[PDB]
């Protein structure tokens, strides 16, 4: 799989790919790997598809509950941590779940936790998750600045999933976008890499291993 | 050393429509090379405008329909008679099968019915309970064969308006139940000739707003 | 208990002449006719059947010979030496092209084979 | 670790009415990383046409040692090699490693220049041959193949027809494996004329 | 050894490959030159298990210098990459095949072009614009297909495996401590001394 | 695989299905498992395809010229003694499972022959996976003094029973017929039940309907004069 | 496989049952364990199949041989025979064999060879699955210098119970006798010897 | 999780017109030794059921005692126990079959092959296989262990599909059965020659028959059989 | 989690902790921070296994802060490293023990002395002038046991870690993004910002 999110002057962009292996074979091009917790917090999921979306729809249980008793949104933070500890509970179980959890909140701002099933948590400013993770870092890594517009930041993210879609096997189908501000996540849909691709190719002058 | 699985093989198919949905599977069971039924109804009547199959280990498919069953049962015992979503109903299963995610039920299973606005509903589950709602959705044996097929028929895949170049692609339709009839007896015509443990029958089960209605065809028995 | 002729017993002599070769000719000679005609829709190959004996049935003695379904030989000279070129030819006939192409050799390639044969009995040791 | 799934790649074959098509994806990668988007598996000795899926270095090498093969075939016969011949030279050829064999899944595909019939065969590893009248498959999608090949497939194509069956059978196998795609090519073969089609198909 | 990376340009090839030799615990050298000049006009960088590596580099060496002497002239680099080809293909069937993967840059004369080749230890080769062998390509090439032109000067190839070298000193857990750059051109083979 | 012989009156028949397998997937439908050794000694071959090939193969290359340099027709003792040398030295690492038969001057024969080497004498016989279930035919149906064509038959019965019970096995029935005094008859697609049936739709693209992106004439012919 | 052979008055008699196991499938319910290596030296084979084949047919080779140069063998030269290749190649071999002959010089004798490849010469022998389950029978029931009709029905009897306990043996019990007389083969079908 | 010991060989069975038959041989063995020769491996439940099993024996009369103390438990406070609330087929088998299951998922399982034959309160035919897996299906035909492999084979010829059940009548099943328990004999070297077969009709009722044999054995030909290729004597 | 040094000299105790943190083929972060403040005059630097090392470092934290809370004192030191040493030795016998060595560097204000403990995931206590967990002692000891004076200053002690971090540098196969330096003494505990 190949997901990413990361920190910049406008915000938080995430990025994910669709597609669902089984070994080899190709179960599935259309999987949503963003999970969509409330209106302040996403989820990216990359490893065991079950454990994946079990988990983290688990989780979205888990901040409602907060808001509930607590009369007040759930931290990025908190939310981060009740995962990481779950996780860990889990441990040598043989859990599979790397997953980024990005959000906003007015007491931390723009913030993205790395959270995985060995029990590593992470805050940081840029993330890449999943097989296909080395190539978005490639070209995520040489074209990142704090101060993109977000016209640019979300097509680089964009760009970083289709990179990795073309190079890693288990990785394509399509890129869903996501764009998280103060007033909340925004969907800038659905790309489909069979279209994509070639649109990209075209219009950057990229991709010239390829026969077009 | 004791072997709690087995593969009793078989080859199930879901397709949606517009205002209906099938579920189609093989009526073959089967251990190694030998054959244990030509008729062993795989699909199901669960209730509530809902068919179900789960195709794989078959004592472990029968527990999975079985408690599925009686999950209806009890939410109709606890929630005023009140019909079972299929999207609800697909939610109930995952729980089913990460129940057991450390000792799992070793099926691919597969629900067809209406959703809440009365179009046609697949929803398509691994063994540990990760599930999504498709168009179409092939599983089991022979689903390998099977799937690309479907790619290419039911969501015109790789096909494009002759005379474009390569630049607008078919549109998307949805096919009629004859339409969609056909390439389901295709589909397993086709399986049945390059896979072993595909044959003998074929049983579809076919859910409208009327209710929940079967045909069967003969299979190759070879 | 040991060969040891890793030398040619055919040489060239000052005028140029191989003498096994010329002197196996001349064996040829000797021996008795033979012949081959070719047609349009068919070939035919004869001899005659010099019987050293009356006693002998000259039935089991065969001048001419079956390689493959399709290919025929006859000789003159040594009977013997005869003999063992066509077990030779029919063996080549199947280690080099038979077990590998899958269908008997053309004429042209398996008398190719014999005569390679022939020329090692005039330069080996 | 196994060898046959290493690079990954397809290749199927299809007769049609006086002709005969074969087709193969241009993936070649170590696992999951894609390396090259050009690696052709076809081939072709005269009119005698090969492709090959499996270990892509035993790829490389046994189209070097049939071009070998071949060029001796026609000087000592002075014609070219036919398909049916060709299809008994390969297995004779993967049969000689019986135990250490080339991890390949071989394709021949051809019209005989006398009686003008389209012939096609596949092969194992060891060189069993499998002859067949409609279709041959091989590759880490074989079963995907087998799949689209046996509901697409009619017999007595035109060569025009038979080019859309062989190219959809090729794409929509390729889109459901991981090791296969990257573009893709396509023969169709008559018996005095070849034409060869890249085709467009997603890239991922 | 770890990280051999090659682009090929307009009218060269670069390749760059990594310093450092490292035995288990330690860092023996920090210096390394992972390559050798096998013509004139082409290049031969390796990477593999230790031992195996520079022994098949040199017994390649010494086989196309054999070549260059008997016919007073020098082998086209796609000949000299068929010969290793095959050499590495007859090796992975040996009681003890050679652990070594190799990429050779070349500037065919004949043809005036450059031409960069990759071959694994299996025999497994490809002509390629931009190549690499390991974990490198992981993160190089997908850069690479971003950033890479065909018709790009020398000076832009480099600036190009600046980018690629940054991104593997980032992202790589391993200190392969920098790398040594050599092009290939019309002219013969030359290290840049700063990079 | 299921294939077969039986002795009769005045020969031998034997029989196989058409099915070749790899894993679960059928590669061919109509594969001929019935192999000439020489005119009037024929197999039936089951286990790995490749082997039974080479090793009928090369023992009726060798019995041919065997025949050759004896001036006498093969027998099927020579063609049996040949082939379980072969299979001995090679440990059963060769997978050739054989029913060999035939017609020669000392009369008919069938025998079984398997991968280690070991073989047997028998009036009935089976093997492959399908076995169990033709000897079930064979054991319930098999006496003695079975004329032409009673044995042809009860060996197609005996593969039919394997063709419908035992997933290995499919297709179709291949029948070999070898009667003292007479032409051997190979008698292919003896039985034909597993016709597919037609389609429900056909699935003929329109012309145009897949992208291209180039187009080029192959250079098949050599290199032109003038 | 349950096998014997045993000495008496006028010479020898060999006895077998007539059963091939492929795992519990049996593979040939009439089989003939008793093998020919000289007109009046015999076998009875136990082991596998294939290896006891094999090593049969090179001891009839080499007996025939020897027949050629030097006229008849002894019964110890053929277990001699025997011996050799199943010593030598005992890594590599499953082979239970009994080695029954007739000489006038020395009338009936039976020789043993085990998987090791030792010999032991014997009154009568008895070897294969079936045997463990008739030792007691056997040593109390044989005598020597039996008659033929006495020796045939110990035999029966003897077989009988060893197919009657041992699932890897069954069918017919085929016996070969060997005497000044000639060869004599006789057969015993299950509604005979079951009901002994 | 264990390995069974004493064990019991194939059962077979089938439907005809009016009800079902089933068979099995009277043999327990130990490895290769045919140790035990007269075990009884079909047991009736009631008047309408016999479930015949195989596989391990000590699993088998802990499967007996739970069959036995079933009766036993559906006649307490139960004054139809002969009549409308009497114990059917299809309620002794969902009751192994449950327990077959359970036993599989606690890795601790009975290790038998088990075939329910009996005929229903309205006449309808019931058979149906339940094993150490919980697996469990049905068909016209039912066998385990060999019997799967060459029994099937035999009684597919008489009913191949459902629509041959009431062509067939019960001398016509009975005689399929018979000939089958001979090849048995024939092909199974943990087999015996003495078996038990029972039939279950809707009209006549239970007939349980005891001490049955293979009989018309064809082993004559074996005279004629010599060496394994070249031997002439 | 790689390196974590500390050293001990007059009047301070200084650790030092790698920044890197690497998954596999990736390395995911390069400014971690590998310690937690336990108690004013206490700080614990912790590596071992991903998820453990900082599930144990927040669990000690929390009970030292629940202790402090309850007596409205601070415990010494010594008191702290044999609270650690005690759960890691109860650790080290459980269904899944904790993976997790580490450094205790504490300032005690009763004796005005500095500190340094070593833990080991076993519960192997040591007090010393200067520590090392994993590889790192392997390069750090030998030049430690050389330049290390009992007298030393805070400024003298952080230029023998800078020799120790450049021989890190030097030699370790593994790029482990630089050390975060923390100064304990009797005022409390301080980052040093730029190393
Ligand atoms: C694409 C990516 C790089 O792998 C990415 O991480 C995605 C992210 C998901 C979609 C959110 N991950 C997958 O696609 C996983 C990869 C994976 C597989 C197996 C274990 C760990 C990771 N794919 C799945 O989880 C997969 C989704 C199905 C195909 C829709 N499910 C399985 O492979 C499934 C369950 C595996 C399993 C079993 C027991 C415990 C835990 C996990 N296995 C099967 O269905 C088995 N088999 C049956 C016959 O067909 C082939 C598959
Ligand atoms: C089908 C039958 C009922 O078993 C019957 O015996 C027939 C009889 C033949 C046709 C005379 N047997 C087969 O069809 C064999 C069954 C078999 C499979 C595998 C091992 C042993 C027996 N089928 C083949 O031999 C098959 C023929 C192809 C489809 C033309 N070949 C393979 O399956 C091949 C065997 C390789 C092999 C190597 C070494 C020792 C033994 C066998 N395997 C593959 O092709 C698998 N794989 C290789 C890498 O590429 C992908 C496919
Ligand atoms: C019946 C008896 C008591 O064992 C008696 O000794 C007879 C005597 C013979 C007829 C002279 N022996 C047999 O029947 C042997 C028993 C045996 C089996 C395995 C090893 C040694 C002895 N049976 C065979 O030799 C059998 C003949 C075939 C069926 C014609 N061959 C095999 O079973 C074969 C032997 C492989 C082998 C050879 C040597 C050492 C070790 C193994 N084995 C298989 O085919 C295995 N089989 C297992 C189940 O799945 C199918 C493959
Ligand atoms: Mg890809
Ligand atoms: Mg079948
Ligand atoms: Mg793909």
């Amino acid at each position: 799989t190949t997901t990413l999110a990361f920190r910049f002057q406008g915000g938080i962009i995430v990025a994910v790919d669709s597609r669902a292996t089984a070994g080899n074979w190709v179960a599935s091009q259309t999987v949503k790997k963003v999970i969509e917790i409330n209106p302040f917090l996403l989820g990216t999921m990359a490893g065991g598809a079950a454990d994946c979306q079990f988990w983290e729809t688990w989780l979205g249980s888990q901040c409602r509950l907060h808001e509930l008793r607590e009369k007040e949104r759930i931290s990025v933070a908190a939310a981060s941590k009740i995962l990481s500890n779950l996780v860990y509970q889990y441990k040598g179980a043989g859990l599979s779940m790397g997953t980024m959890i990005c959000g906003y909140t007015r007491k931390e701002g723009p913030t993205i936790y790395y959270v995985d099933s060995d029990g590593t948590r992470l805050k940081g400013d840029i993330f890449c998750v999943g097989s296909g993770q080395t190539f978005a870092y490639g070209v995520l890594d040489s074209n990142y600045k704090w101060d993109l517009s977000v016209e640019d930041a979300l097509y680089l993210g964009k760009r970083s999933i289709l990179a990795a879609a073309h190079r890693d096997a288990y990785s394509g189908g399509s890129v869903n976008l996501y764009h998280v501000t103060e007033d909340g996540w925004i969907y800038h849909g659905n790309h489909d890499v069979g279209e994509l691709f070639w649109k990209v190719k075209e219009e950057e002058g990229s991709f010239n291993n390829v026969i077009g | 050393q004791f072997n709690p699985y087995g593969d009793n093989g078989g080859t199930i198919l879901g397709i949606a429509g517009e205002d209906f949905a099938v579920l189609a599977g093989d009526t073959r069971n089967i251990t190694d090379y030998s054959i244990n039924s030509r008729y062993e109804p795989k699909v199901f009547d669960c209730g509530d405008n809902i068919v179900m199959s789960a195709n794989g280990f078959a004592a472990d498919g029968d527990a999975l329909v079985k408690r599925f069953k009686n999950s209806v049962k009890w939410y109709h015992f606890d929630h005023n008679d009140k019909k079972l979503s299929i999207n609800s109903a697909a939610r109930n299963i995952q729980h089913l099968l990460y129940g057991k995610r450390f000792f799992p039920y070793y099926v691919h299973t597969i629900i067809a019915g209406l959703d809440e606005d009365g179009k046609g509903a697949v929803y398509s589950f691994d063994p540990v309970g990760s599930y999504e709602r498709e168009q179409c959705r092939a599983g089991g044996a022979a689903a390998s064969l099977i799937m690309p097929f479907l790619d290419n028929q039911v969501n015109f895949k790789n096909q494009y308006e002759p005379g474009t170049n390569g630049k607008v692609k078919k549109p998307l339709k949805y096919l009629s139940v004859e339409e969609v009839i056909k390439l389901v007896r295709d589909s397993f015509t086709s399986a049945t000739e390059r896979h072993i443990q595909v044959g003998d029958g074929l049983e579809i089960l076919i859910v409208t707003k009327d209710g929940v209605r079967k045909e069967f065809y003969e299979l190759k028995r070879d | 208990m040991t060969d040891r002729y890793s030398f040619s017993l055919t040489t060239f002599s000052p005028s140029g002449k191989l003498g096994q070769i010329d002197y196996a000719l001349t064996a040829v000679k000797q021996g008795v006719t033979s012949l081959g005609i070719k047609a349009t829709n068919g070939v035919v190959i004869a001899t005659e059947k010099k019987s050293s004996s009356p006693l002998a049935m000259s039935e089991t003695l065969s001048k001419v010979s079956l390689l493959t379904p399709d290919i025929g030989a006859v000789y003159s000279g040594m009977g013997p030496d005869y003999r063992v070129l066509v077990d030779k030819s029919r063996k080549v006939a199947h280690t080099s092209y038979k077990r590998i192409y899958g269908e008997y050799p053309p004429t042209k390639l398996l008398v190719s084979e014999v005569a390679k044969i022939m020329q090692e009995a005039t330069q080996s040791g | 670790s196994d060898p046959s799934s290493i690079n990954g790649g397809i290749v199927v074959a299809m007769t049609g009415k006086d002709c005969v098509a074969i087709a193969c994806d241009l993936r070649l990668g170590s696992q999951s990383l894609g390396v090259s988007n050009k690696f052709e598996k076809i081939f072709h000795y005269g009119h005698v046409f090969l492709g090959i899926t499996g270990l892509a270095t035993d790829v490389t090498t046994l189209n070097e040692m049939f071009r070998y093969k071949t060029n001796l075939y026609k000087l000592k016969e002075e014609r070219a090699i036919e398909p049916e011949t060709f299809t008994q030279l390969v297995s004779s050829s993967l049969y000689e490693r019986r135990f250490g064999p080339y991890f390949v899944g071989p394709v021949v595909a051809g019209i005989n220049s006398k009686s003008g019939k389209p012939f096609i065969a596949g092969f194992d590893l060891i060189g069993c041959i499998d002859e067949a009248k409609d279709f041959i498959v091989s590759g880490t999608a074989s079963d995907q193949l087998f799949g689209m090949c046996e509901s697409l497939y009619e017999p007595n194509l035109e060569p025009e027809d038979l080019f859309e069956t062989i190219s959809q059978a090729l794409l929509n196998a390729a889109d459901r494996d991981a090791l296969s795609g990257w573009g893709a090519v396509v023969y169709i073969i008559k018996k005095d004329e070849v034409v060869k089609r890249y085709l467009k198909m997603r890239q991922d | 050894m770890d990280i051999i990376l090659g682009i090929r340009v307009q009218d060269s090839v670069i390749l760059a490959s990594s310093k450092a030799v490292t035995r288990g615990i330690s860092v023996l050298k920090d210096s390394d030159d992972k390559t050798r000049q096998l013509s004139p006009h082409t290049l031969m960088s390796f990477a593999g298990e230790a031992g195996d590596t520079v022994q098949f580099a040199e017994y390649i060496q010494a086989n196309i210098q054999l070549y260059s002497i008997r016919e007073d002239y020098e082998l086209s680099p796609q000949a000299v990459s068929s010969f290793v080809r095959q050499e590495l293909a007859k090796s992975i069937r040996s009681r003890r095949p050679y652990q070594v993967n190799v990429l050779i840059g070349g500037y065919d004369k004949k043809k005036n072009k450059p031409e960069l080749y990759q071959i694994d230890y299996l025999g497994t080769k490809v002509e390629l614009p931009y190549g690499a062998h390991g974990y490198s390509g992981f993160y190089t090439f997908s850069l690479l297909d971003h950033h890479y032109r065909p018709d790009m000067t020398t000076e832009e190839g480099l600036d190009l495996l600046k980018l690629c070298v940054q991104e593997l000193e980032k992202r790589m857990p391993m200190d392969f401590k920098g790398v040594i750059v050599k092009i290939v051109d019309k002219d013969g083979i030359r290290q840049v001394d700063d990079f | 695989t299921t294939i077969v012989g039986v002795k009769f009156n005045n020969g031998v028949v034997i029989a196989a299905d058409t099915r070749s397998t790899q894993g679960p997937i059928v590669a061919d439908k109509n594969c001929a498992k019935l192999h000439r050794i020489s005119p009037k000694i024929w197999c039936a071959a089951a286990g790995t395809a490749a082997d039974t090939e080479a090793v009928t193969q090369l023992i009726g290359s060798n019995i041919e010229l065997h025949s050759l340099y004896t001036s006498r027709e093969p027998r099927v003792v020579s063609a049996l003694q040949m082939l379980k040398q072969h299979l001995f030295k090679y440990q059963g690492h060769i997978g050739a499972y054989l029913i060999v038969a035939g017609v020669d001057p000392t009369g008919s024969h069938l025998f079984s022959i398997h991968a280690h080497g070991s073989t047997d004498v028998g009036y009935y016989l089976s093997l492959g996976s399908g076995s169990l279930a033709a000897m079930a035919v064979l054991e319930s149906h098999w006496k003695q003094d079975l004329t032409k064509e009673e044995a042809i038959k009860l060996a197609s019965d005996a593969i039919q029973a394997g063709i419908w019970n035992d997933l290995g096995s499919g297709s179709n029935v291949d029948v070999c017929v070898m009667e003292i005094g007479k032409d051997a008859e190979y008698l292919r697609n003896y039985l034909t039940p597993n016709v597919r049936e037609e389609k429900q739709k056909s699935y003929k693209f329109p012309r145009g309907t897949t992208a291209v992106l180039k187009e080029s004439i192959v250079n098949i012919c050599d290199i032109q004069e003038e | 496989t349950s096998i014997m052979a045993v000495t008496f008055k006028d010479g020898v008699i060999l006895g077998a049952d007539s059963r091939t196991t492929t795992g519990a499938y049996i593979a040939n319910r009439v089989t003939d364990k008793l093998t020919r290596v000289h007109d009046k030296i015999w076998c009875c084979r136990s082991g596998s199949a294939a290896d006891t084949q094999a090593i049969a047919d090179i001891v009839q080779y080499h007996l025939e041989l020897y027949t050629s140069q030097y006229g008849t063998p002894s019964t110890e030269t053929a277990a001699s025979v025997f011996k050799e290749l199943c010593y030598e190649n005992k890594d590599n071999l499953t082979a239970g064999i009994i080695v029954a002959g007739y000489d006038d010089k020395n009338k009936g004798e039976v020789y043993t060879i085990p998987l090791g490849g030792s010999v032991h010469k014997l009154p009568y022998a008895i070897a294969g699955s079936g045997s463990t389950f008739i030792y007691g029978y056997c040593d109390k029931n044989f005598r020597e210098n039996m008659s033929k009709e006495e020796t045939v029905d110990f035999i029966k009897h003897s077989l009988s119970q060893a197919i009657k306990w041992d699932g890897s043996s069954g069918g017919v019990i085929r016996m070969v006798v060997l005497t000044a007389a000639g060869v004599e083969r006789l057969i015993f079908y299950p509604d005979e010897y079951e009901q002994l | 999780t264990q390995q069974p010991i004493v064990t019991g060989t194939s059962v077979i069975s089938m439907k005809y017109d009016n009800g079902v038959i089933i068979a099995a041989d009277n043999l327990g063995s130990y490895g290769s030794l045919l140790r035990f020769n007269g075990v009884e491996r079909l047991i009736p439940v009631g008047d309408n059921t016999v479930v015949g099993i195989s596989g391990d024996i000590s699993d088998m009369q802990h499967i007996e005692r739970l069959l036995k103390d079933l009766v036993t438990e559906n006649a307490y406070d139960n004054p139809l126990a002969d009549a409308e609330e009497a114990l059917e087929p299809s309620y002794i088998f969902e009751y192994l079959a449950t327990v077959m299951y359970q036993r599989r998922s606690k890795m601790n399982p009975l290790w038998n092959a088990i075939i329910v034959a009996g005929v229903q309160s309205n006449g309808d035919q019931f058979l149906r296989y339940v094993n150490l897996l919980g697996v469990t299906y049905s068909s016209p035909t039912l066998a385990t262990g060999f019997g799967a492999h060459m029994a099937n084979p035999l009684l597919r010829k008489v009913v191949d599909r459902e629509s041959d059940i009431p062509k067939t009548t019960v001398q016509v099943a009975e005689e399929a059965i018979v000939n089958a328990m001979r090849v048995l004999y024939y092909r199974d070297a943990r087999s015996s020659r003495n078996f038990s077969l029972a039939i279950i009709d809707k009209n006549t009722g239970l007939t349980f028959k005891k001490n049955l044999q293979v009989e018309n054995m064809k082993w004559d030909f074996a005279k004629d059989i010599k060496g394994y290729g070249t031997q002439k004597i």
